[PDB]
């Protein structure tokens, strides 16, 4: 009955963990933890969480 | 030594993102189970879950599944 656009990131689970930790502290990317492989996360934001999350091996 | 490092970046490089739309709410299995099928059938499901009776359509099947649903709802 409803719906929502949105993007929908499948990964690892252990990116995953990084992902929720990312938004922790940023507070304004994920929409919903769809299962151990998927998140829903705000589109405007996936650019944002890839450049974080590359930059976090460094 | 660190090349796990390597190891991580490597995985990083194997994550996957679509556009789309994420369809929830459903009253009925019955149609929830309608159009995620239709959407499995025509190629544009990425990801649902019965239990929770969501799934995921990507962008370009998004339309598709809008009509199918006023016709057949």
């Amino acid at each position: 009955a409803r719906a929502r656009k949105g993007a929908l990131v499948q990964c690892d689970p252990s990116i995953k963990a990084l992902i929720l930790q990312i938004d922790a502290k940023m507070s304004d990317i994920v929409l919903e933890e769809l299962d151990d492989t998927h998140l829903l996360v705000n589109p405007s934001k996936v650019e944002f969480v890839k450049h974080e999350l590359n930059r976090l091996l460094s | 030594v660190v090349d796990q490092i390597r190891l991580w970046q490597l995985e990083l490089d194997r994550v996957i993102t679509y556009e789309g739309s994420l369809y929830s709410d459903f009253e009925t299995s019955q149609e929830y189970n309608l159009l995620s099928k239709y959407a499995q059938d025509i190629g544009v499901l990425l990801w649902k879950d019965d239990k929770k009776k969501k799934f995921f359509i990507s962008k370009e099947g998004n339309s598709q599944v809008l009509d199918f649903a006023k016709r057949k709802l």
